[PDB]
């Protein structure tokens, strides 16, 4: 019988600071045991300083990114060229998802760019629509291998101050976008490491108030 | 999910978990399970995630077409029963939700209705809904009293969730607290259970069974 | 009915500069309801540590198993087991149940008494040996410890270092795991003294 | 809801230095049957692209009506229609991947794998995969069937990443592909020695090479081979 | 067979076992003892399939009061929950396994103290201060957290365990025409008649 | 797993990859997969894992007890036998995939073994996720009449077309190199192209970091 | 597989292709499907190489012990041990076997056996899966007391037809010729029998 | 859902329903009042699947409402009873039927007559001296039989009742939480609050 | 069944047996399975009786229907209607189809369909259960440019063997020779074809 889904692996990770955000994933796609790419992009610039990523299902993947793109373009006809609020986009992604609710778009989404106070924003997804913003997220074939590092790493989970007797928490601080791309790169060789479908290269997206940069690394190739 | 309502003298208690799980996966711990559908209104969320969240923020905006329509706020009864209609249509599609309808208005009075996506609408005072909900009617029923204080019912929400988000692998995160009174609902901070059950346990005295 | 993730559980182990280290959860479960907050799953047999993840009726019946070996074992050779050997000792008797396994993920640490080498090694229900230089993961949230590991471990650790690498390593893979957690329990060995340090976690 | 009844095996692809080159052989398998032998499975579109489709022959025909039709549909009202307004590589992939994903979406998919090999007006080098389940994607290299598994390894070799594209002339493209075009006949069950070949340059255009044959081929150590162990005679 | 709880308490173990014994659409009886005495000091309440939980809970009593007789010396709670493991562990890869989940309710007279061995079927065994098996579970272990304090007399032990039947009788789906409750301690086992 | 057998001039070379997997996730990063059966009879095993090193180890111990009962070196095709007819007698539920090779007074030999017992014969021949972009690689390089230098080349280059290619094959390559004449020479890591990478930070922990509640000295003494 | 075995004026010749698939790829494409199991008696494997292999050295076994007390069998005799084999063990073998001997009395001898274990002496034989598509051929082309050079083009002809069509079957074409002379073995390449 | 009683004595029916209200291993409620006046003379209790039950009450309230209001004119229970069944009859072969089981309780004013409706889920209509639905009648039909007289009256009838709920309380697996209990006759309808 | 359609010198001769089968029994031993859609355009079918006449009738209103309105149509527009109906109705169908016909400008011409709805344009086909065993015979007898009397002895020696080992196939061997002169029937019983 017919399978209308498929994996093509891979793995993306979201991380927010104080007046920047990173979307970053890797190059690789696949299908079972067969490299499809070593560069095959998935983190897109959708315009309005919003990146995202639809990982998972390559085809669904491109379909909601496609449509979102979409999305954006109509809210500018519509509402007279109004720049679409991270908040907004992360709703409108919603009943985008939720819209095939009984035949989903097998992906992780997630969207990263500045709320209107210019601090940065990670919104992650959920195949049929279900959302929540935070600090930090990745998704992916690699999600629980990188997760708990970065409730480590970033949110300072489990760390207490030295001498307190584990009574006093390791206060919470942003990092610096140099502190954060240190924290994306090992987590992606690391999951390179362990997890067959990740690999190849990786490419991050950086969101600032001046705009949207790009950062290539090379990753393992087996 | 864990989440509990119950009524008594001064009013409603509302109190809820953080977790999202995807299957043994912890998917998050800071999610959001109550939903405020106005200052008189709140809905408790358990079952699948994108129901729940899609469903009852749908459910406010037909609340607010209510009361631009009638010039009045709408009934705890009838904002339950819009939603229980509509999980009625989808009957045997799939859906997945379990909510607590909580809210004050003047006819009524504190009200709380459990609705659920088989279609099931209740009339209560107490309900617990979710894979911990058992836990929870544990603590709850073996404490409840109706002339039980503010402070001491806050306090019996909170302990219940607790003790679900301990024994129910299913449950945690974090303790999400309301009150609602005749003058609407009230928001009682964010609790945390990494630091609240060390908080509880010392103390109460309670949680003999865990190595301290 | 997936006998390796009905009472949940996890064991982590490392290797440091002339000791090694190994960690476990204190979870046991019937699925959703947490039953125990005790169940430790690192043994030792002389100065060798072995830890089990899985089905807890076989991490009971393998420990008791593996006692009853290594007594005889002693009493016949005149010495203690060491790692290496015992690890043998593991991978023969789980292949002996080849068609009808014991629901396990095992996990050897040590110091071999001889030439002062750390040792670790994990293995598949079956028997098939996982050696490792750096660190062995096993249990229900393994993927989150083979990331925790692979970003966190760094070699030639010293002892108190080591026990803050491992025991970060366990806390923060546990609880993105929803049958692992409810306490902990650190083994730091050295080549004649063992530290076993009970961690304070989330108890959710 | 489909089967594949008359099939067509591994379609192979790479870029080189000025264009790209695409093959895949002229046999239309019927399962293990080996029951039409003259069958192209290569179809030009232009003078500037190349569309190379594997899997079920009766959906492939159907595909070639559409892209046929395509053709026809842009000649209307259109006085550039062989200048500026021609057809790219880059409109027909894109037109082909949305239909092959709406057919996905509509659980009745056309069961075939898609490689369009293309020069761009700007001279660039068009080279892009969809599949039945609508899934696309792009490489130095690209390779349906058993070509996946066996030609992309090959062709690899020659180009690994972007840098080695200007370094590979046509010559050397065109020799990685006839070597993995032999390697599939040896080793394929629903392979045939007879293919078709197709480059596209920037400069000298479309080469269309039919009635190709693998040759060249090592089968002498077979004769010294006995029994399977112990068998001496 | 449904509902069986077991409290250690300083003193002394409190076993409750429901009464009720339902097949289909009726209650055949409503007075059924789900336990055995295995020794004088220690007591093995049941629960599971039918048939298999009698039978295998009068083996067990068969083995303990023979290893009485030829040994003339009563075995410790924690052996014969060692015992009653490993018969279980050996049970689950037969070729019908014995369905039943036990509670072994014991005072170790050497130690001078309760002890209270939580077994399922597979084989699983845990010492705890509180114990159930079943659904009951999901209400009592919650509630126990809350209300249990481990220096707590016999007297203090049977109000707690009170505040579990009315949990139960209120939230569970079936009724188990309440329980027969037990107590183990340095005096050896005994019925509370009135419950 | 990727591996294969070359045959040469003066005797046959073997050689494998060193990733393990579960699912997606590498279990072990270098693990041994050229077995020895004999000194001079060596085995690599693709397939489950613990039955290529059980049935290896079975029949290398019976081998052995069967040299000293003839007192004679033993015989690739006494392992093959052996072997075939032990996994035919399990139909192919014990999961193990061999190429035997080796060197005996008869001659240098090569085989390859399936789980369920067929036996074939080569000059050069490949198994596992992997045995198609090694086959590929073989299928173009080889000749008639190899030195040992290279088989070696050839043999090695087969595995690192695995290792690229297939995601079930990585990290590194082992070569084992049987000459008549001569004593076998067992090449572990002979290649390791994939060397991870200096991490961008060190993640030690300020001691004291993690919250204790008890310690305790434990007895591993009498 | 595509296999066969025919009888003419001097003894008997068998033919096979030389392909091994596990599914549509062709783990070997230089296999040796003509075995022997006795000086002037081999046979064609067809289905499970392992079951095929298993049950020839069984074969193989029980002639030479068979030999060593009774001297040289019949090949109607080895057809039976193979019958045995096949018969008993039905419902766990897939294996269709073509069993070709010469003897000196009774000159050349086919008997074929089939999946069920059945038995069946004829002039020539065709089997495995590309055979269906030579039964027309072969039925056409036949003819009894053929020469040695007749025999060799009609087996090479047919197998070559049998190889075009099935995907099964491919390779070179490998025959062994069994006569009071001895044993020949003969093969055929590619690009010699795919422009007949 | 479960338990819904019927009984017509002389002069009246009476409907009883029980309180519970479960779902999995809970007791949401225990005061549920599975019935839906449909007219003054005119009551129906249900039990069925979940959410179906409440949905199928409703919607015949709704309409027999509407009729009442439109002919200013009550319907009698065998037009009702008619009206439910065709509804059910037609629900059966839907895409989605009301699993649903209703009794009709009813006192015909024109009659002057108690009269009592069964009608299940199919769409099966039978006017009966008693009546159950689901596992329930297994108990009380015998149980009517043997002491149902068709001459009693409305305190008869309830002790007739008492004895029905009683048995159920002994015999049946589930806790059912008591019934709410209410009469049908020439005054209407009212309810029995200490039962 | 057992079908075929063949192109020759003066046009195209198409053949068939008569065997319908329900199970092993023969529902009827004389069928004519050559079908009229046009004067001369004929067809062959396989596959389900139901479906093929199904579609042939439909194809056969098109082509009047076409007649009508654009004067006689090519053997070509002809398979293209029965590729339409068989490939868009492929989920539903059964029927594997050989469409042959005589234009004056084109000569004979042969196009066979599958199962999938692929068409196929070729100098002659064979089709149904009975053309397995015939691959092998008629690769290596067929010749292009044949004459009448050979192509007729071609079909009714390849059809004879189909029937021979196919149980699907037999009873009588029709045949529709398709040239300039008109249209011919031909009928051959097992009598003669059975001892060639
Ligand atoms: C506890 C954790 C029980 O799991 C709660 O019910 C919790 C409630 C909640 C509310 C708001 C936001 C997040 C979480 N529910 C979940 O965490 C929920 C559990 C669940 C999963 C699948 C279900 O099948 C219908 C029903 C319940 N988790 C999710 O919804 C997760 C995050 N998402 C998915 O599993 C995605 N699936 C949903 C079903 O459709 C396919 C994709
Ligand atoms: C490559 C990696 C396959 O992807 C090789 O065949 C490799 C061979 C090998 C040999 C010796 C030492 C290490 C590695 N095989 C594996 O790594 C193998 C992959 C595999 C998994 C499951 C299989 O069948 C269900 C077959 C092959 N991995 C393992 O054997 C691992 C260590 N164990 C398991 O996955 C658990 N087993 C338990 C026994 O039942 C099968 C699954
Ligand atoms: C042709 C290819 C097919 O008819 C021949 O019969 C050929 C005969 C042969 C092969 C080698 C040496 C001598 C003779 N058979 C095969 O190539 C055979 C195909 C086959 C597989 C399974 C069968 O049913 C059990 C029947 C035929 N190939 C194999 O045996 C290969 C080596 N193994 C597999 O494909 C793995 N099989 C094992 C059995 O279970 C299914 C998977
Ligand atoms: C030979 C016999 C088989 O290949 C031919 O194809 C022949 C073609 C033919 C028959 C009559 C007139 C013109 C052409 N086909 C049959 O005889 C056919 C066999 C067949 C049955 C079902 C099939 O799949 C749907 C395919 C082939 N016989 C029939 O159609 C007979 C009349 N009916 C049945 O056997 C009843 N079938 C109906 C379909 O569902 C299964 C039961
Ligand atoms: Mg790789
Ligand atoms: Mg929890
Ligand atoms: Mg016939």
């Amino acid at each position: 019988q017919f399978n209308p889904y498929g994996d093509n692996g891979g793995t993306i990770l979201g991380i927010a600071g104080e007046d920047f955000a990173v979307l970053a994933g890797d190059t690789r796609n696949i299908t079972d045991y067969s490299i499809n790419s070593r560069y095959e992009p998935k983190v897109f610039d959708c315009g309005d300083n919003i990146v995202m990523s639809a990982n998972g299902f390559a085809a669904d993947g491109d379909a909601l990114v496609k449509r979102f793109k979409n999305s954006v373009k109509w809210y500018h006809f519509d509402h007279n060229d109004k720049k679409l609020s991270i908040n907004s986009a992360a709703r409108n992604i919603q009943h985008l998802l939720y819209g095939k609710r009984f035949f989903p778009y097998y992906v992780h989404t997630i969207i990263a760019g500045l709320d209107e106070d210019g601090k940065g924003a990670v919104y992650s997804f959920d195949p049929v629509g279900s959302y929540e913003r935070e600090q930090c997220r990745a998704g992916g074939a690699a999600a629980s291998l990188i997760m708990p590092f970065l409730d480590n790493q970033v949110n300072f989970k489990n760390q207490y101050e030295p001498g307190t007797n584990g009574k006093v928490k390791k206060p919470l601080k942003y990092l610096s976008v140099e502190e954060v791309i240190k924290l994306v790169r090992d987590s992606f060789t690391s999951a390179t490491e362990r997890h067959i479908q990740v690999g190849d290269g990786l490419e991050i997206l950086i969101v600032t108030k001046d705009g949207v940069r790009k950062e290539f690394y090379e990753l393992k190739r087996d | 999910t864990t989440t509990l309502a119950f009524r008594f003298q001064g009013g409603i208690i509302v109190a809820v978990d953080s977790r999202a799980t995807a299957g043994n996966w912890v998917a998050s711990q800071t999610v959001k399970k109550v939903i405020e559908i106005n200052p008189f209104l709140l809905g408790t969320i358990a079952g699948g995630a994108a129901d729940c969240q899609f469903w009852e923020t749908w459910l406010g905006s037909q609340c607010r077409l209510h009361e631009l329509r009638e010039k009045e706020r709408i009934s705890v009864a009838a904002a339950s029963k819009i939603l229980s209609n509509l999980v009625y249509q989808y009957k045997g599609a799939g859906l997945s939700m379990g909510t607590m309808i909580c809210g004050y208005t003047r006819k009524e009075g504190p009200t709380i209705y459990y609705v659920d996506s088989d279609g099931t609408r209740l009339k209560g005072d107490i309900f617990c809904v979710g894979s911990g909900q058992t836990f929870a009617y544990g603590v709850l029923d073996s404490n409840y009293k109706w002339d039980l204080s503010v402070e001491d019912a806050l306090y019996l929400g909170k302990r219940s969730i607790l003790a679900a988000a301990h024994r129910d692998a299913y449950s945690g995160g974090s303790v999400n607290l309301y009150h609602v009174t005749e003058d609407g609902w009230i928001y009682h901070g964010n609790h945390d259970v990494g630091e609240l059950f060390w908080k509880v346990k010392e103390e109460e005295g309670s949680f003999n069974n865990v190595i301290g | 009915s997936d006998p390796s993730s009905i009472n949940g559980g996890i064991v982590v182990a490392m290797t440091g500069k002339d000791c090694v280290a190994i960690a476990c959860d204190l979870r046991l479960g019937s699925q959703s309801l947490g039953v125990s907050n005790k169940f430790e799953k690192i043994f030792h047999y002389g100065h060798v540590f072995l830890g089990i993840t899985g089905l807890a009726t076989d991490v009971t019946t393998l420990n008791e198993m593996f006692r009853y070996k290594t007594n005889l074992y002693k009493l016949k050779e005149e010495r203690a087991i060491e790692p290496e050997t015992f690890t043998q000792l593991v991978s023969s008797s789980l292949y002996e149940r080849r068609f009808g396994p014991y629901f396990v993920g095992p996990v050897v640490a040590g110091i071999n008494s001889k030439s002062g080498k750390p040792f670790i090694a994990g293995f598949d229900l079956i028997g098939c040996i996982d050696e490792a230089k750096d660190f062995i993961v096993s249990g229900t949230a393994s993927d989150q410890l083979f990331g925790m590991c692979e970003s966190l471990y760094e070699p030639n650790l010293e002892p108190e270092d080591l026990f803050e690498t491992i025991s970060q390593a366990l806390l923060n893979a546990a609880d993105r795991d929803a049958l692992s957690g409810w306490g902990a329990v650190v083994y730091i060995i050295k080549k004649d003294e063992v530290v076993k340090r009970y961690l304070k976690m989330r108890q959710d | 809801t489909q089967q594949p009844i008359v099939t067509g095996t591994s379609v192979i692809s790479m870029k080189y230095d000025n264009g790209v080159i695409i093959a895949a052989d002229n046999l239309g398998s019927y399962g293990s049957l080996l029951r039409f032998n003259g069958v192209e499975r290569l179809i030009p579109v232009g003078d500037n692209t190349v569309v190379g489709i594997s899997g079920d022959i009766s959906d492939m025909q159907h595909i070639e009506r559409l892209l046929k039709d395509l053709v026809t549909e842009n000649a209307y009202d259109n006085p550039l229609a062989d200048a500026e307004e021609a057809l790219e590589p880059s409109y027909i992939f894109e037109y082909l991947a949305t239909v092959m994903y709406q057919r996905r979406s509509k659980m009745n998919p056309l069961w075939n794998a898609i490689i369009v090999a293309g020069v761009q007006s700007n001279g660039d080098q068009f080279l892009r995969y969809v599949n039945l389940l609508g899934v696309t994607y792009s490489s130095p290299t690209l390779a349906t069937g058993f070509g996946a598994h066996m030609a992309n390894p090959l062709l690899r070799k020659v180009v690994d990443r972007e840098s080695d594209i200007p370094k590979t002339t046509v010559q050397v493209a065109e020799e990685a592909i006839v070597n993995a075009m032999r390697v599939l006949y040896y080793r394929d069950a629903r392979s045939s020695r007879n293919f078709s070949l197709a480059i596209i340059d920037k400069n000298t255009g479309l080469t269309f090479k039919k009635n190709l044959q693998v040759e060249n081929m090592k089968w002498d150590f077979a004769k010294d081979i006995k029994g399977y162990g112990t068998q001496k005679i | 067979m449904d509902i069986i709880l077991g409290i250690r308490v300083q003193d002394s173990v409190i076993l409750a076992s429901s009464k009720a014994v339902t097949r289909g659409i009726s209650v055949l009886k409503d007075s059924d003892d789900k336990t055995r005495q295995l020794s004088p000091h220690t007591l093995m309440s049941f629960a599971g399939e039918a048939g298999d939980t009698v039978q295998f809970a009068e083996y067990i009593q068969a083995n303990i009061q023979l290893y009485s007789i030829r040994e003339d010396y009563e075995l410790s709670p924690q052996a014969v929950s060692s015992f009653v493991r490993q018969e279980l562990a050996k049970s689950i890869r037969s070729r019908r396994p014995y369905q039943v989940n036990v509670l072994i309710g014991g005072y170790d007279k050497k130690k001078n103290k309760p002890e209270l061995y939580q077994i399922d079927y597979l084989g699983t065994k845990v010492e705890l201060p509180y114990g159930a098996h079943g659904y009951s579970g999901f209400y009592t272990f919650s509630l126990l957290d809350h209300h249990y304090r481990p220096d707590m007399t016999t007297e203090e032990g049977l109000d707690l365990l009170k505040l579990c039947v009315q949990e139960l009788e209120k939230r569970m789906p079936m009724d188990f025409k309440g329980v027969i409750v037990k107590i183990v301690d340095k005096d050896g086992i005994r019925q509370v008649d009135d419950f | 797993t990727t591996i294969v057998g070359v045959k040469f001039n003066n005797g046959v070379v073997i050689a494998a990859d060193t990733r393990s997997t579960q699912g997606p996730i590498v279990a072990d990063k270098n693990c041994a997969k050229l077995h020895r059966i004999s000194p001079k009879i060596w085995c690599a095993g693709a397939g489950t894992a613990a039955d290529t090193e059980a049935v290896t180890q079975l029949i290398g111990s019976n081998i052995e007890l069967h040299s000293l009962y003839t007192s004679r070196e033993p015989r690739v095709v006494s392992a093959l036998q052996m072997l075939k007819q032990h996994l035919f007698k399990y139909q192919g539920h014990i999961g193990a995939y061999l190429i035997v090779a080796g060197v005996d007074p008869t001659g240098s030999h090569l085989f390859s073994i399936h789980a369920h017992g067929s036996t074939d014969v080569g000059y050069y021949l490949s198994l596992g996720s992997g045995s198609l972009a090694a086959m590929a690689v073989l299928e173009s390089h080889w000749k008639q009449d190899l030195t040992k230098e290279e088989a070696i080349k050839l043999a090695s280059d087969a595995i690192q077309a695995g290792i690229w290619n297939d995601l079930g094959s990585g990290s590194n390559v082992d070569v084992c190199v049987m000459e008549i004449g001569k004593d076998a020479e067992y090449l572990r890591n002979y290649l390791t192209p994939n060397v991870r990478e200096e991490k961008q930070k060190s993640y030690k922990f300020p001691r004291g970091t993690t919250a204790v509640l008890k310690e305790s000295i434990v007895n591993i003494c009498d | 597989t595509s296999i066969m075995a025919v009888t003419f004026k001097d003894g008997v010749i068998l033919g096979a292709d030389s392909r091994t698939t596990t599914g549509a790829y062709i783990a070997n494409r230089v296999t040796d499907k003509l075995t022997r199991v006795h000086d002037k008696i081999w046979c064609c494997r067809s289905g499970s190489a392992a079951d095929t292999q298993a049950i020839a050295d069984i074969v193989q076994y029980h002639l030479e012990l068979y030999t060593s007390q009774y001297g040289t069998p019949s090949t109607e005799t080895a057809a039976s041990v193979f019958k045995e084999l096949c018969y008993e063990n039905k419902d766990n073998l897939t294996a269709g076997i073509i069993v070709a001997g010469y003897d000196d009395k009774n000159k050349g001898e086919v008997y074929t056996i089939p999946l069920g274990g059945s038995v069946h002496k004829l002039p020539y034989a065709i089997a495995g899966s590309g055979s269906t598509f030579i039964y027309g051929y072969c039925d056409k082309n036949f003819r009894e007391n053929m020469s040695k050079e007749e025999t060799v083009d009609f087996i090479k002809h047919s197998l070559s037809q049998a190889i075009k069509w099935d995907g099964s079957s491919g390779g070179v074409i490998r025959m062994v010729v069994l006569t009071a002379a001895g044993v020949e073995r003969l093969i055929f390449y590619p690009d010699e029998y795919e422009q007949l």
